[PDB]
RNA sequence: GGGCGUGUGGCGUAGUCAGCGCGCUCCCUUGCAUGGGAGAGGUCUCCGGUUCGAUUCCGGACUCGUCCGCCA
RNA sequence: GGGCGUGUGGCGUAGUCGAGCGCGCUCCCUUGCAUGGGAGAGGUCUCCGGUUCGAUUCCGGACUCGUCCGCCA
RNA sequence: GGUUGCGGCCAUAUCUACCAGAAAGCACCGUUUCCCGUCCGAUCAACUGUAGUUAAGCUGGUAAGAGCCUGACCGAGUAGUGUAGUGGGUGACCAUACGCGAAACUCAGGUGCUGCAAUCU
RNA sequence: GAAGACAUUGUCAGGUGGGGAGUUUGGCUGGGGCGGCACAUCUGUUAAACGAUAACGCAGAUGUCCUAAGGGGGGCUCAUGGAGAACAGAAAUCUCCAGUAGAACAAAAGGGUAAAAGCCCCCUUGAUUUUGAUUUUCAGUGUGAAUACAAACCAUGAAAGUGUGGCCUAUCGAUCCUUUAGUCCCUCGGAAUUUGAGGCUAGAGGUGCCAGAAAAGUUACCACAGGGAUAACUGGCUUGUGGCAGUCAAGCGUUCAUAGCGACAUUGCUUUUUGAUUCUUCGAUGUCGGCUCUUCCUAUCAUACCGAAGCAGAAUUCGGUAA
RNA sequence: GUGAUUUCUGCCCAGUGCUCUGAAUGUCAAAGUGAAGAAAUUCAACCAAGCGCGGGUAAACGGCGGGAGUACUC
RNA sequence: UCGAAUUUGGGUAUAGGGGCGAAAGACUAAUCGAACCAUCUAGUAGCUGGUUCCUGCCGAAGUUUCCCUCAGGAUAGCAGAAGCUCGUAUCAGUUUUAUGAGGUAAAGCGAAUGAUUAGAGGUUCCGGGGUCGAAAUGACCUUGACCUAUUCUCAAACUUUAAAUAUGUAAGAAGUCCUUGUUACUUAAUUGAACGUGGACAUUUGAAUGAAGAGCUUUUAGUGGGCCAUUUUUGGUAAGCAGAACUGGCGAUGCGGGAUGAACCGAACGUAGAGUUAAGGUGCCGGAAUACACGCUCAUCAGACACCACAAAAGGUGUUAGU
């Protein structure tokens, strides 16, 4: 009863979020966007991997819970459920509108054509660009062919064209490898829940101390 | 809506030049009288044969009507007209409104 | 004005119109197309408020229909004598203008005024002329 | 039987056959629009001017 | 059906800003206008009598009246395939004097000024303005700039 | 497929931005006939918004009953 | 052809994952214009698989039944 | 240079937490007969400048302070965009030529200036 | 003989009167009809940073309401949160602190507003008179709405000032006719007085199809002028839908992803489905189905030769060259 | 109007018509009557039929419903 | 069907909104849902068709507003003709300089509004589930809220910021400066406002470029169905679909090229000669190198030129070059 997704394929319309202009859109159809072990820290996870796009298109929120699935099925079943961190970077924002034509032998008689063609909401898609992130996992340098492996899997279930890329970054952080390093050698990062807090040279020292003591201990 | 009984507004009757008290009543038509000209006019083209001659109108779409207030100088007996909005409801009684009371 | 035109698609059930200029509320809508290509025509079914008879038109849904306005209002018993009721507004305003009612309506109301009870009359205006409608007892405020 | 419901297409064209001329400007303006207590005091000013230049060069 | 009332397409356009809402500094009440002085309509939406269409905005004009709250402003529009003078009352809360004038005015004092000073010698006064001209010849040298040799850069993913 | 109406205690329903009557269950009174008073009983179809407050004003959803869906 | 829902003892019918009642008649007691009462029998919850610890109950498939929409000049 | 009265621009002036304030001026402060206003001389009104106090207001200073302001060849000539081609590509879109050119970010600095009149160790 | 000043007859007046006559029975429109109003308007957006800008585009609104919800002045600060106080609790009243508006301003939406444009109090009628000018729509016509003045007469405040309705953007109506107010002025033409009538200036009674006819159907008995500006065939563009084919592989297959299948996704092809559109044809291209007859396509049911199997034989299934 | 014979033709007069020798001020023309006026004229009372009120009529046009309980009953 | 409700001759009666009809709207002289003849009548038509010699010069519109307006008119615009007043300017689909105005593209969300993923630290007179607890405004875990510091992703009807392109004004003689006349306006006041007298400043007189004359008036035709291309853009799955914005075209236009074609590329046209080219080409058709140079590809469906007349996902120790 779904449209193929060639038809909603191109960004061909400005962008139609859910708000109190539409009221009454179906719901999303992926709605877990971490998982693997997401509640680990920031340094077990070293190594970064991304699928990234090479299209101007539209990705399907069907098409990103298919495609999160396999990657985290079969990494799952080749490395344990515990030694990756999958992250979907998209979200499904834009509308996807129908104008439903009668498919009865004589319809015609009761159709009304293009008069009136409004369309009405049933899908949610994301609008990706070049060079933007779809899906983002972090793990050891032991599982890099596991990963490369789960996202090349997992990028059949896209249409376009996506590039596998091994970053030059730290985990899920914006800092290089031997910038995090020499930044982690010293006291001046802080583990969170998942992600790490770092210090800087503003603020108020009573505040820089009380947070971040090891690289003041001097 | 409520409009006051009197109400002290310019009087132009040649003595008076100024504001004085006046006081208010509504408008009423009065009655078409005959041997007006136009009456006499249409009494003569639709006697004889030739049905109805005149256009009647039917295709009615106001519900309200402009009230006009009829102000009185209560000095020299000079008579004003003014036009108000449309309102569904009109009164002179004037039975003010009083904020901090019940319901 | 005492009465405002309307449409015969923009009216429906339980609301009032003028017919053969008696103020009417209608019990029956019914619409039928004239001709295969022609626009469908309203037959309309109601009843006076008044005098309680059935009266019946058929028009274009085009067309205009007359409505009155309509005013039920709300009022305590005084006295009922010689077939005029005496009322009581808010505010401590008195009617005795309204004649009483003739039917099982005026001889219930009769006879609940005559054994005592506090009645309630609801009384209806519409084109000038003046009912009562029904009668209810004050549950509080005794 | 529907039918092309409004363009500007062409429109700059001819208006620009014949110009977008500017409108021509006059040494003394025209005083309409312009205060009345103004124009009042500026006849009698005039006059008088005019009267002291003939009187001047009479 | 549509919708083309006095103020219509207005909403940016007759927002205050950021940060300066509220009332108005008395410099705007302060400034003195005179008949053929040239100023700028910019619409202030916290005072609303005396406003300015919409068409008006950021149009400039010449003061032709002056009256106790507001000034006349004479503005050309195009109407079609010709200009129409049009006559606008506005309160002084939506009109500033235009900077241009008094520069150019600046401008006519200087260069009669010049003219003035250099009219006891007779030196070729040259008082018209003059675009920019090519830039002459000029000898650059490498002492302590010796040439440094750039490269085009090789691709990196840089993520 | 589209449009209209519909849901209130068991029933009839009425209504201002939940009332009675007849049902039910007790009590009391007096026939010829009775009548009265108490109670238990209603998320006003449902969910939101608006509003001091919504049965009432609006939007969305459900159920049911209707009326059209024609010329070739 | 397609869609939607349905399936309980001989019959009708109640089922939140932890098969009851009524009707038919088995027996006994009880008696005109033939009753009542008391103990009875009676299901593979349409079937087949998976989940659970155990599915009438949850899910998937099949069968069956009942609704709704559908050819041309 | 401090303070007061009236200001202009309206945070470099605001906010948070502390510290300091000679002199003068403001201020808090004392009082209810009169004018006046309140449930309440708390605000407002009036009287005294006396009985007192810098505790507060106010002013200034401090803070790897929040905010705000300025600048940078900091990001970045990046994103975007006007013009051109019988350029590439199935397309989506993208390079090049002649031009214009951001915002976020990062870093550095700053934290009221001033007009008129009066008055002050 | 009967009847008799009654019938009859004549002229007016009321009723009845499709038996008959005359006429009418909107427009836009992805053909028309039904539906809706995109027909007079308003807010935001589409709208591409001056202005203008379409669709039966999207989200909504108007035919009202208000003697205060208008005008002037004075005092005060709101939503909310925290901490307290008998009954008193989630919500009654009182007190303090924080509070850039997160409230309110009649309504739709968008702007604007903090010693206010908000809340409360005091006084009022400028929601008045006389005609001009200007802005929007625009032909630079009308109507509606609005802006700034002039000449009066007022309100308010100590005053500067402010006020010609509603904080701003919507909230509405020609000619003819009737009627009201003013001037108590002009005319009734042989001359006067008084009624009556007609004029001048300013309003009201209304046309919502909103620059403004007085208006029910049917025609399969039908007619005329036209139209491929316009529908019902084929053909053409498109392929949602229909049909057919792939890629990936979680699973089914005792075990085993792929012998045979194959979920969640995703890429296509075809014009033997039905839609969408209106390009051609309305001075006509004979629109069901069947019978008859020829040829073409292959996406192969059988026959020929083969490959694979969860092919022992038999039977069967999948696939290739093949029309 | 229905359409030989045979056998039957049920219920409903609310509506639309049709029809009354009923009852009688509600609607109520012209002429006529009265009042006011100087008259044109204005205002009232009175006011025929028909409408309106009250009956009849279906071999007149026509019409022939729902909710509960146990075909039946309410 | 054929002895009668039979068939039929002649005479006679009924005539056009009339006749006659065992009823079909049948028949009424080949005419009937109102006969025929003549006249009114050359009835009207916003609708279809046609509209008669040559050459020269200029040369459109399918757009604004109103209309029972949507196949039509009026009005403005576009066009022609007649000119008139002057003689290089009170010009300009252009640039520069100076100065405004805007809220799109972009960007932002550890900035307001709204949406939204994930943990972390806290708050329980201040939650809910379990377990331990006599119970406890008890405890321990877990899960929800709220707060604090972070984190991932977004907005046509969100925004602090904010382009490019378009867009207003100015670049003097109708100017600047000095002095002092008028007034019933205005000021406390010759204070100011406006218009003036007299005097000084001239060709670099106030940026560039070009001017082909500049300005003005009257009158009237046709038109008021448009369509296509690049870019921006709306509805739609899409369309040789429907609807907008700027420009250029076709219509109205031939010529060279794209084999062919309204719109594409080049270039716009008096009659000829010579030369050179544009776009496109140079094996032969076919005018022009079977030129030169470096590589790649062998297809048992090769490929061969924009608009344009199609092909994708996925694969291949085919072959080549790379990381
Ligand atoms: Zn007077």
């Amino acid at each position: 009863a779904r449209r193929p997704a060639r038809c909603y394929r191109y960004q061909k319309n400005k962008p139609y979020p859910k708000s109190r202009y539409n009221r009454a859109v179906p719901d999303s159809k992926i709605r877990i966007y971490d998982l693997g072990k997401k509640k680990a820290t920031v340094d077990e996870f070293p190594l970064c991997v991304h699928l990234v796009s090479n299209e101007l298109e539209q990705l399907s929120s069907e098409a990103l819970e298919a495609a999160r699935i396999c990657a985290n099925k079969y990494m799952t079943t080749v490395s344990g459920r515990d030694a990756f961190h999958l992250r979907v970077r998209v979200h499904p924002f834009h509308v996807l509108r129908i104008n439903k034509m009668l498919s009865c032998a004589g319809a015609d008689r009761l159709q009304q054509g293009m008069r009136g063609a409004w369309g009405k909401p049933h899908g949610l898609a994301a609008r990706v660009d070049i060079g933007q992130i779809i899906f983002s996992v972090r793990t050891k340098d032991s599982n890099k062919d596991v990963v490369v492996e789960g996202l090349r899997r997992a990028r059949y279930k896209f249409p376009g064209q996506q590039k596998i890329i091994l970053s030059k970054k730290w985990g899920f952080t914006n800092l290089d490898r031997p910038e995090y390093l020499k930044k982690r050698e010293a006291g001046e990062v802080k583990d969170d829940g998942a992600f790490v807090k770092f210090l800087s040279k503003k603020g108020s020292l009573e505040n820089n101390i009380r947070e971040f003591p090891e690289y003041f201990a001097a | 809506v409520n409009v006051p009984k009197t109400r002290k507004t310019y009087c132009k009757g040649k003595t008076c030049r100024k504001h004085t008290q006046h006081k208010v009543t509504q408008y009423k038509a009065g009655k078409a009288s005959l041997f007006a000209q136009g009456k006499r006019r249409y009494d003569r083209k639709q006697s004889g044969f030739g049905g109805q001659t005149k256009p009647v109108f039917h295709k009615k779409a106001k519900t309200t009507k402009k009230v006009v207030l009829r102000l009185e100088c209560v000095k020299c007996k000079t008579r004003a007209q003014l036009t108000l909005k449309r309102c569904k409801h009109f009164e002179l009684g004037g039975e003010k409104k009083q904020k901090g009371q019940a319901l | 004005s005492a009465t405002y035109p309307m449409q015969c698609s923009a009216l429906r059930k339980n609301g009032f119109v003028v017919i053969k200029s008696r103020p009417c509320k209608i019990v029956d809508m019914s619409t039928s197309k004239t001709g295969k290509h022609g626009h469908a025509k309203v037959h309309l079914v109601a009843i006076d408020i008044f005098t309680g008879k059935k009266l019946e038109d058929l028009s274009p849904s085009t067309h205009n229909m007359e409505v009155p306005v309509v005013k039920r209002n709300e009022y305590q018993l005084l006295d009922i004598d010689d077939g005029f009721l005496s009322l009581m507004n808010m505010d401590g305003d008195t009617k005795d203008d309204v004649k009483a009612p003739e039917g099982e309506l005026g001889d219930s109301l009769q006879t609940a005024f005559d054994e005592g009870k506090d009645l309630m009359v609801t009384i209806i205006s519409a084109m000038g002329e003046e009912a009562a409608i029904s009668f209810k007892e004050a549950a509080r405020t005794d | 039987a529907k039918s092309k419901n409004h363009t500007a297409h062409n429109q700059t064209r001819k208006a620009h056959r014949n110009g977008i001329k500017k409108p021509k400007t006059y040494k003394y303006p025209s005083l309409k629009g312009v205060d009345p207590k103004f124009r009042r005091n500026h006849k009698h000013a005039l006059h008088g001017t005019a009267k002291a230049l003939a009187a001047a060069k009479k | 059906g549509k919708s083309h009332g006095y103020r219509s397409r207005t909403r940016y356009m007759f927002q205050r800003d950021f940060r300066k809402h509220g009332a108005v500094h008395l410099s705007t009440y302060l400034k003195v206008y005179k008949v053929g002085d040239i100023v700028d309509i910019k619409a202030n939406g916290s005072i609303q009598k005396g406003m300015p269409h919409k068409f008006y905005q950021g149009k400039t004009g010449v003061v032709y009246n002056v009256t106790k709250s507001s000034v006349g402003v004479i503005i050309n529009k195009m109407v079609g395939n010709r200009y129409l003078e049009k006559r606008l009352n506005l309160r002084v809360e939506h009109i500033k004097h235009s900077k241009c004038r008094q520069e150019f005015l600046e401008r006519v004092k200087a260069n009669a000024a010049k003219r003035a000073e250099a009219k006891a010698q007779g030196v070729a006064v040259q008082l018209k303005r003059q675009p920019a001209q090519p830039r002459e010849s000029r000898i650059v040298s490498t002492e302590g700039n010796v040439p440094q040799t750039l490269a085009p850069v090789p691709y990196e993913t840089f993520i």
